[PDB]
């Protein structure tokens, strides 16, 4: 839920939130792009108390490298234009920077640098007792019939995410619907548990992060 | 294929119904922006018209 | 009145409103614009013969839902689908598309991978529908997309043909046209060098149900493509053409015709009506001499 | 009786009801005569003729409007008389007027002829059960694609957030490409179709603006189902490799992740994706809760085989010679559009008679042609 | 094809493709030239048969034309027909083909109409051989396959629809026309007919429906069992032949207006009976209507098994299913006479029964409230009436009620409607009774009003086998001389017995209803309550209703809503006939004011019922005449001309949906917009007008039984928020609800929306409140249907008190009669001789595929669901039962009808 | 060609011309058109036909 | 171009060129020095 707690954060802070997807930052001629980025970040200067949230720039915040024939040159024109604003030749005068990367495998070095993008946070798998606080708030929202434990479930499952226990829940209750149950009890848990692990080992959902750029 | 081929021709007549119903009722159609608050807002903005700043 | 009045329908104005005045006496077709553009005409079975075998394979699976629809509905059977005309270049694979456009009264929409047909869209992973519904609009159709399947050098490699990634999307829509405006009459006339370089997905089951291999020409196929082109021209008498057809063994329907032309150039140098039994000595000679000079070192019709 | 049964209430009921509406268009302008009748006469004067055409860049909340018209010159507008301001925002096509340039109301708006491939001008006339047969694993297709616009009853007794998302995989002719045709007639909800070899294009940037836009149309005239039609198509299909390649591949992947799901909050889009290379996809697309329940389908077995022989010789003609049950004999573990083709192919040798039945004979020899194309681009005859 | 001779028999089949020289030369010279030969051609005929066989597999055009061409000929030219009398007549045998080749086979238009006259002489003339049979029957099974014959023998066939069709029309008949020249009937035509049908029913499908119905006599249907049921199981199964039959009373169900409608149908009955399931009996017997036909399947059953055996059981459940309850009083007695036990049997029949498997599905469905919170004012009033329609049927919400806190604050009419929506929550159940019973005995008389209304809601479920009725509470009441608690009371006793016309109940209803000189506006009730219970069966058109209704428009007119509740009650009570009601029309007709007409248009829908058509564009000339009178110029009154208008928008949608119900379902989809069209132009018509037909449209729908029921109400919906009148959403919700929660997740939504946006009138307010908690009943607990559900083409009884009430512009007395809402549909459960209380498993089934049905039979494939589900509404409609994997065998087919499952465990 | 942008459109059109042009130009006693171009690879099908 | 529209702007300006250099239109008493900083960048009918 790298997403899922900058929306959680969208909900407190209650300041501006502008969003930019990286792959929408590449247009069919080049330096097009370079006017959408310059005038974007002017746009909120202007505005006061305001956060832009840079995802998905895995394509668009890459790593700079050269080809001399590429067509990867075009695309790093506007991987400069990230940069340039940023430290600018004036601050960022309440303007708060989340950058959400999928991978720290490949990313720029000046977008990266430490004084720009601050403290840097590695968001983790759920404990063997975070599982066990992800899936209370999953089940409590789930009509179930009570003495049950959440922490039962959790041991089940390997090191996972909580986007498994939110499907732990929702094919559980599908498998609720068959027995045509209002309710929801253990044993329709355990061959959820079950369906989810055997399709993450069938193709390779987790360690595993692909692209290259 | 007699009992079927009947069918098949007042399937067709049936068809030029559809048609002309699609005609008839687009020869009389009506289409608004906004309605009822904003028959209001043609008293003002044509006092508000004549003039030019626009 | 707006009943009288229809899309892409030209009118008139009277300009200081633009107070429409009559309907024009003109109306633009977009359909055309292509098939001009490109240029083709359409043919006769008389302008393919010899190959008659092949007008026999395509009239069954082509022309007779066209005609009657009505048999194939009774035996319950889903109508041909994407029918394979492959070959030797020029065995007059695309004069049969033509000749069965016209029997089966289909508007010839030579596709060739251009897109100079078009100046409002300009690609085709953007017009495979808009192909589909001005052949729908001026039905019944015949789309002959044209892959070659050897276009680019990068194309070849980065999908085994740049053209089969198109049909690839025609193809698809395609299973489900059982009924929609009711059937099918918008076909797809598919034609290649040979299917083991066309994609295994463009050959799987169900797919494709008729596939129409077409041989280099017979000897006595050759000598009817030499006749045809024989009534355009003044002979003298005595000239067996089956003699010519003899002396030539071609490798394609290609051959013949430019063994035709060559004889009245040597006419025409030689300042004489008649072509002459001699001529047709030397025009044999220049064919045959120029087939194997593009094929020592592999060297193509260009610099 | 039983055709004409349906034909006699149904037509007679069409001719009434086109009648009815003749006599009735006059009778339409008659409850009102001042009402209604007046109120027409003030808005037109109002808009005069031609009303022409801008489009609308940004609104200003002081009742103005900055539009830049196609023919040029840029406007600063009033937006004054018979138009609300909540149906304009960017994008619009305005009517103005064409002495100072007030903008009287929006009626004008244009679609595209890439919204023309994704939207259907069809309803399916084959409904499910025409590949029937592994009718089990079409019930992870209708409890997760049907049934939650069917019943919110269900999903409520449980609580929580109803299903989201399928991958259909498997072997090539077992049914996928009717599968998804099959749920959009029962459902009758806006069918999105759009096959993965036009996201795949030979120009950059208008590939992340297409991928971008299937699930903003499919949000906004939600319900829809967004049938994506081979998405194993994104990295076997590219033309050149200089405005194709790597990156035009990877642009539209990024692009798909922020659609689904994202944090757009867009409309209802399940999905329904027909794949066989499902490692060419991304972990953030495989992903649960983009997929829920996903379905594996391998080929039939023998008695399989059975159900889908029998639904396919109902629409041929038959004799007592038939035999349905030697041809299921022969073939081992084949997709259902093996055995599809062998019906087709069974008609085509009666077509090749000119003779209107259908025979045994005429399925096995057939059968014959089938087992040809499987182990002739096969060269080994016994393993090697 | 082209000649090669003699050389061997293959090329003597292709010499005579060009010429013949066995049937043309020799043959024709033989005939003109002696008489001795006559012995030769007899030999040759069986040779000449041969060669015709051998070629019809040659199609081509040419080579049949030209080959038969101087046969042809001969038959007037040479031979004559009578040169030797029994010879050419025998020899007809080929020659007849030969006229059908230039018939069909070449089109010439000048010899293609001349030789179909020929051809229907020709074959009269050789159908009393039984030859000419033979002739039609080689083509009709076949012995070759060519294209020709599958156009060519239909008009054989067509020989004899075209003459026995032409006798209706034009009434001089028989062979006097010479569009055929054969005779309609005789001992010549008659015996083809019969044969001719034989092998027809075998491998086709085709003339047989226009036989019979083109002779237009049931006689013809009588001669259609005796072959059917000969074949009820060796030919082919059962069902084959139930598919066969009902369709006969179906394509020609619409199209039988009431005398042939019900005389068709009894045969179709007769068939069923004769067959092994009796199922399918029971269901035709229910159609017709006719008490005689219930009687007889009941007996069958009952009477000839001395045992209790399975056949006692069988017969209870059968009646048991129509909760008109017609069929309840007449089963009733026979088990008392017979005596084995009386206490299952009785309890078994009656709707007792019904009171205790609701709690299982209930059991299941639980309770969540979503009622009002608001107090004071008119508030008050809303949430009061809000809470007994959550809790419709059997419902337990006891302590809310027992907290007398917000029942003793409703005022006025309030009161009256308070008290009825308590009687509600006890809907279909025996206990309740004790919560009416306290303010009953207390307080002002508007309290013990409306205790008396809700002993009627409460009384449905229980009224059967003289355990505790309705009559025996109420006639107390009735006795008592208030105007307010006798009119109450009798409004109660008809509801509760439903179509019940029980002596005690009926003859109660007798003497009263015939005081209208007094002027007393709520004795609509009078009226009103007799009309309810003649309605589910066949009526006398009573002589006390029809007296009370001219005797009041002689008393007042000054009541203007009085009259117009009365105009309706006749209309309705008329329900459950059409043959009679065309007497009726006349009578009421004979005296005649401008107010009586708007009696007659009503009365004409019910009358005409079963086609309309001639009745729907009757119904569109009288809207159109106010304006064309007033229109027509330039180029006391009040009470009159409103009562005319009102009721003839009514009177066009009923007329609408009786005729989209019983008929094609396919129809259904344009019947609905036959309203659209004329609510856009009543909205259109009259300023007065446009405020009748909106109500009138929500009923519209509910009664005609819709297939969309996405998009067309709440489309309308939005448009009639701006327009007055809110008691349009209430319409509009009974249509809505559905299987719930399917349609209704939109509906609450949208009704919502205008009901908690806009307030501007508390009085405004009230209905939109009352419309949105009427479309929901909680977790599936129950639909609502006017359709009796046992057959869809069918219509209820309970459910007439809803479409009543649309006619009038809303009033707080109205509210009263809102309450009443009854037409329970049961959920279907396996039964067991211990009463098992659960279902194994069904299959649901959105659409049928069958198109060898309208109402689709349930096909075998479906879709699996689970144990004790509710019988689903539209898009699940057809249900199979899957038991037969488990060894188990339904002994009641259900279709997706109301009736409980019965299975028999081997 | 690209024909996504205003000036393709314009190059294009001259194009569509010449090629019309060219068809009323035939059965006439003038040499239809010298042309040259340096590469072979600026030819469209039907240019080249 | 089969990169952007700029590498056909660059084309329409070029051929221009070549008519002028040789053609119909003949120099003359002008003079081409051309100055550049690597060669094999050219197209090879700039190196003619
Ligand atoms: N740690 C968690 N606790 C609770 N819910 C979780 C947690 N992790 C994931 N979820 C669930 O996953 C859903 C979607 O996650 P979200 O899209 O916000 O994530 P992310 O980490 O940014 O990944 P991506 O951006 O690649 O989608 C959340 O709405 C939530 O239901
Ligand atoms: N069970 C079956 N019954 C009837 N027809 C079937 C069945 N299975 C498949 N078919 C038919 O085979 C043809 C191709 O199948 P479809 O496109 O539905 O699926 P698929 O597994 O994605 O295969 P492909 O994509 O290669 O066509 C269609 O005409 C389809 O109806
Ligand atoms: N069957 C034939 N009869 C007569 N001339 C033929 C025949 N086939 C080929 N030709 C001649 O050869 C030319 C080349 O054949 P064409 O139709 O262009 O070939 P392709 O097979 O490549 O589509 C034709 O335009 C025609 O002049």
């Amino acid at each position: 839920g790298k997403t899922l707690c900058a929306r959680a954060v969208a909900n407190r802070t209650d300041a501006t939130f502008i969003r930019v997807i990286g792959s929408e930052l590449v247009q069919k001629y080049v330096g097009e792009g370079a006017r959408m980025v310059r005038e974007l970040f002017e746009m909120a200067r202007t505005k006061k108390a305001c956060i832009i949230f840079f995802d998905e720039i895995d394509a668009v915040g890459g790593a700079r490298f050269d080809d001399g024939a590429g067509g990867d040159n075009e695309v790093q024109r506007t991987m400069l234009e990230l940069i340039t604003q940023l430290d600018g030749f004036d601050p960022r005068g309440n303007i708060k920077v989340m950058f959400a990367t999928n991978r720290p495998n490949t990313l720029d070095p000046a977008l990266l640098r430490p004084g720009r993008i601050d403290r840097k946070v590695e968001f983790s798998l759920p404990d063997l007792e975070g599982r066990a606080n992800i899936f209370r708030i999953h089940s409590k929202s789930m009509s179930v019939e009570r003495g049950i434990r959440w922490e039962l479930i959790s041991r089940l499952c390997p090191n996972s995410t909580g986007a498994e226990l939110r499907s732990v829940c929702t094919e559980a209750g599908m498998f609720a619907i068959r027995a045509r149950r209002k309710v929801a009890t253990e044993k329709d848990f355990l061959k959820a548990v079950d369906k989810v692990i055997s399709g993450y080992k069938k193709f390779s959902s987790t360690s595993r992060y692909m692209q290259y750029n | 294929a007699a009992p079927y081929a009947a069918k098949l021709k007042q399937t067709e007549n049936d068809l030029k119904d559809i048609e002309a119903r699609i005609k008839e009722k687009a020869g009389v159609k009506e289409s608004d922006t906004g309605l009822a608050p904003s028959h209001l807002w043609d008293i003002m903005g044509d006092r508000q018209r004549l003039g030019e700043e626009h | 009145n707006v009943k009288d009045l229809k899309a892409s329908q030209r009118v008139c104005l009277r300009s200081d409103s633009y107070m429409l005045h009559k309907v024009l006496e003109n109306k633009a077709d977009p359909l055309v614009s292509l098939m001009m553009v490109e240029k083709v005409p359409d043919s006769t079975y008389d302008m393919v013969g010899g190959l008659t075998k092949q007008i026999k394979e395509i009239k069954e699976v082509i022309e007779l839902p066209v005609k009657h629809p009505e048999l194939f509905e009774s035996l319950g059977i889903a109508q041909p689908k994407g029918v394979i005309l492959y070959g030797p270049p020029g065995t007059g694979k695309t004069l049969l598309a033509r000749a069965v456009a016209h029997h089966t009264d289909c508007k010839f929409i030579r596709v060739s991978g251009a897109e100079l047909v078009q100046k409002y869209i300009g690609e085709g992973s953007r017009m495979v529908r808009e192909l589909f519904v001005m052949a729908r609009e001026h039905a019944p159709s015949i789309i002959f997309m044209d892959e070659i399947d050897s276009i680019g050098s990068t194309r070849v490699e980065g999908s085994g043909g740049g053209d089969s990634e198109v049909q690839r999307t025609m193809l698809e829509l395609l299973n489900q046209l059982d009924g929609f405006e009711t059937s099918k009459n918008i076909k797809i006339i598919m034609a290649t060098n040979r299917l083991d370089i066309l994609d295994p997905a463009l050959l799987r089951p169900g797919r494709i149900d008729r596939k129409i291999e077409f041989p280099p020409p017979s000897v006595a196929a050759r000598a009817e493509i030499l006749r045809i082109h024989s009534r355009k021209m003044n002979l003298t008498r005595g000239i067996n053409l089956r003699k010519v057809a003899e002396k030539m063994n071609g490798c394609s329907g290609a051959d013949v015709k430019g063994v035709c032309t060559e004889a009245g150039m040597y006419a025409l140098r030689e300042r004489r009506i008649h072509v002459t039994q001699e001529d047709f000595e030397l025009a044999v000679g220049k064919v045959m001499n120029k087939n194997q000079e593009t094929a020592i070192s592999v060297a193509k019709l260009f610099k | 009786r039983c055709k004409l049964k349906l034909l006699r209430m149904e037509r007679i009921k069409d001719h009434l009801l086109l009648e009815e509406e003749f006599v009735s268009n006059s009778e339409i302008l008659k409850p009102f005569e001042k009402k209604q009748e007046e109120e027409k006469k003030q808005l037109e004067e109002i808009r005069g003729n031609p009303l022409s055409i801008g489009t609308l860049e940004e609104i200003i909340d002081d009742d103005h409007a900055i539009v830049t018209s196609p023919t040029m010159p840029d406007y600063y507008v009033s937006i004054l008389s018979f138009v609300d301001k909540e149906l304009l925002e960017p994008g619009c096509s305005v009517l103005l007027h064409h002495k100072t340039m007030s903008i009287v109301g929006v009626l004008q708006d244009d679609a595209d002829p890439m919204v023309s491939v994704m939207k259907m001008d069809k309803s399916p006339t084959e409904s499910y059960s025409d590949i029937g047969g592994l009718e089990s694993q079409i019930q992870e297709i209708k409890e997760s694609v049907e049934l939650p616009l069917t019943h919110p009853e269900l999903y409520e007794e449980m609580g929580i957030k109803p299903p989201k998302g399928v991958i259909l995989y498997g072997a090539p002719g077992t049914g996928k490409t009717l599968l998804a045709k099959a749920v959009a007639n029962q459902t009758s909800a806006t069918f999105l179709r759009i096959v993965g070899s036009e996201l795949i294009q030979k120009y950059l940037g208008d590939g992340p603006r297409l991928c971008r836009q299937i699930f903003k149309v499919a949000g906004e005239n939600a319900p829809s189902i967004v049938f994506i039609d081979e998405i194993d198509a994104i990295g076997t299909k590219r033309y050149d490799s200089n405005s194709g390649g790597e990156r035009e591949i990877q642009r539209t992947m990024l692009e798909l992740l922020n659609q689904l799901d994202g944090f757009d909050d867009r409309g209802d889009v399940k999905v329904i994706m027909a794949t066989n290379k499902i490692e060419t996809l991304d972990p953030a697309l495989i992903r649960p809760g983009r997929i829920d329940r996903k379905i594996l389908f391998e080929n039939p077995d023998l008695s399989t085989k059975k159900k889908i022989l029998g639904i396919h010789t109902s629409k041929m003609n038959l004799s007592e010679d038939v035999n349905l049950e030697t041809l299921v004999t022969t073939k081992d573990d084949l997709s259902g559009a093996d055995i599809q083709a062998m019906c087709t192919e069974a008609g085509l040798l009666a077509l090749r008679e000119r003779r209107m039945q259908v025979t045994a004979e005429d399925f096995k020899q057939a059968k014959e042609r089938v087992m040809k194309n499987k182990v002739e681009e096969n060269l080994e005859g016994l393993y090697l | 094809m082209v000649d090669e001779s003699d050389k061997k028999q293959q090329t003597i089949d292709e010499q005579s493709q060009i010429s013949p020289e066995k049937q043309t030369p020799n043959k024709k010279d033989k005939k003109k030239e002696e008489e001795e030969q006559l012995s030769e051609e007899d030999a040759k005929l069986k040779t000449d048969l041969e060669l015709l066989v051998e070629r019809l597999k040659e199609d081509d055009s040419s080579l049949y034309e030209a080959s038969l061409n101087a046969l042809k000929e001969s038959i007037k030219n040479s031979t004559s027909s009578m040169t030797a009398v029994p010879k050419p007549l025998k020899f007809l045998r080929p020659t007849y083909p030969d006229l059908c080749s230039i018939y069909d086979k070449w089109t010439d238009p000048n010899l293609k109409s001349s030789l179909a006259d020929v051809l229907s002489i020709l074959a009269m003339t050789y159908s009393e051989n039984g030859k000419h049979d033979s002739l039609r029957y080689r083509l009709l099974s076949d012995v070759s396959d060519f294209e020709g014959w599958g156009h060519e023998y239909i008009r054989h066939l067509a020989l004899e629809i075209g003459e026995v069709y032409n006798d209706q029309v034009e009434k001089d008949a028989e062979d006097e026309t010479s569009s055929d020249g054969s005779k309609s009937d005789g001992s010549a035509a008659t015996s083809g007919f019969e044969f001719s049908k034989e092998d027809t029913l075998r491998l086709c499908l085709d003339i047989v429906p226009y036989f019979l119905k083109h002779n237009g006599e049931e006689d013809a249907v009588d001669l259609l069992l005796e072959i059917e049921s000969i074949d009820k199981l060796p030919q082919f199964v059962d069902e084959n032949t139930f598919q066969r039959v009902c369709q006969y009373m179906v394509a020609c169900v619409p199209l039988l207006p009431p005398p042939e409608d019900v005389a068709f149908l009894k045969t179709a009955y007769s068939i069923y009976l004769s067959q092994n399931e009796l199922t399918d009996a029971i269901a035709l017997a229910v159609r017709l209507g006719e008490e005689d036909m219930i009687r007889s399947v009941f007996d069958a059953t009952s009477d000839p098994v001395m045992h209790k055996q399975l056949a006692y059981i069988l017969a209870a459940q059968k009646t048991s299913f129509e909760y008109e309850g017609v069929q309840d009083i007449i089963g009733n007695g026979k088990l008392s006479e017979h005596f084995l036990y009386l206490a299952k049997e009785l309890n078994l029949t009656g709707p007792k029964v019904p009171e205790d498997i609701y709690k299982s599905h209930l059991d299941n469905s639980k309770s969540v409230f979503s009622s009002a919170g608001l107090d004071s004012a008119q508030q008050n009033l809303a949430s009061s009436f809000v809470n007994g329609f959550l809790n419709l049927g059997y419902c337990n919400d006891k302590l809310i009620v027992d907290n007398d806190n917000w029942v003793y604050k409703t005022k006025g009419d309030g009161m009256t409607s308070a008290v009825a929506s308590i009687g509600s929550i006890y809907q279909w159940n025996l206990d309740g009774l004790q919560q009416l019973d306290k303010y009953l005995y207390v307080d002002e008389p508007e309290v013990k009003a409306g205790a008396l209304l809700g002993i009627g809601i409460s009384a449905s479920g229980v009224h059967d086998g003289e355990v505790e009725p309705a009559l025996l509470l109420l006639q107390d009441y009735v006795t008592n001389p208030d105007t307010k608690i006798s009119s109450a009371a009798i409004l109660g006793l008809g509801i509760a017995f439903a179509g019940s016309k029980n002596d005690e109940v009926l003859g109660l209803l007798l003497p009263i209803a015939a005081s209208t000189d007094l002027p007393i506006e709520t004795a609509a009730m009078a009226s009103l309550a007799l009309a309810h219970v003649f309605v589910g069966t066949c009526n006398g058109d009573i002589t006390t209703s029809i007296m009370d209704n001219f005797l009041e428009r002689t008393a007042i007119e000054l009541k203007t809503d009085w009259v117009r509740f009365l105009a309706l009650a006749l209309g309705i009570l008329y329900m459950g006939q059409g043959e009679q009601v065309d007497d009726v029309l006349e009578t009421i007709s004979a005296i005649e004011h401008p107010m009586t007409s708007a009696i007659e248009v009503l009365v004409g829908s019910c009358a005409y019922t079963g086609t309309g058509d001639v009745l729907l564009i009757q119904d569109l000339l009288h809207r159109l005449t106010p304006k064309n009178v007033k229109g027509e110029e330039d180029a006391e009154i009040k009470s009159e001309e409103k009562k005319g208008k009102s009721s003839d928008k009514d009177a066009t949608t009923d007329g609408k949906n009786d005729d989209e119900e019983e008929e094609k379902e396919a129809g259904i989809v344009d019947e609905l917009a036959y309203a659209v069209l004329g609510i856009a132009l009543i909205a259109l018509g009259e300023d007065i007008g446009k405020e009748m037909s909106l109500r009138h449209f929500g009923h519209l729908m509910h009664y005609g039984n819709e297939h969309i029921r996405r998009m067309v109400p709440l489309a309308m919906g939005i448009v009639s928020v701006s327009d007055p009148q809110m008691k349009v959403f209430d319409t509009l919700t009974r249509f809505s609800h559905d299987a719930d929660l399917e349609v209704s997740m939109n509906s609450i939504f949208a009704m919502g929306l205008c009901g908690a946006g806009t307030n501007n009138a508390r009085l405004a307010q009230l209905l939109r409140q009352l419309a949105s908690y009427y479309s929901r009943e909680q977790d599936a607990l129950f639909i609502t249907r006017l359709a009796q559900g046992l057959l869809h083409l069918g219509k209820g009884t309970m459910t007439m008190d809803v479409f009543n009430d649309a006619h009038v512009l809303n009033k707080v007395t109205l509210a009263s009669i809102l309450t009443t809402a009854v037409g329970l549909v049961s959920p279907s459960f396996m039964l067991k001789h211990h009463q098992l209380f659960y279902m194994l498993n069904a299959g649901i089934r959105p659409k049928f595929i069958l198109a060898l049905n309208d109402e689709g039979e349930p096909i075998k494939v479906n879709v699996r669901v689970g144990q004790a589900v509710e019988t689903v509404g539209q898009a699940g409609r057809p249900k199979k039962i899957t038991g037969w994997i488990t060894q188990s065998t339904p002994v009641l087919l259900n279709h997706g009808e109301r009736a409980e499952l019965e299975t028999d465990e081997y | 060609f690209d024909a996504q942008t205003g000036s393709d459109r314009e190059v294009q059109r001259i194009l569509i011309e010449l090629l019309t042009q060219m068809d009323g130009f035939d059965q006439s006693t003038n040499v239809k058109v010298i042309m040259a171009t340096n590469r072979a690879d600026t030819l469209d099908p039907a240019l080249l036909r | 171009s089969e990169g952007t529209s700029a590498d056909r702007e660059i084309q329409r300006t070029l051929m221009e060129l070549l008519t002028q250099m040789d053609g119909f239109d003949n120099l003359g008493q002008t003079k081409i020095i051309m100055a550049t900083n690597r060669p094999d960048t050219l197209d090879p009918a700039l190196l003619r």
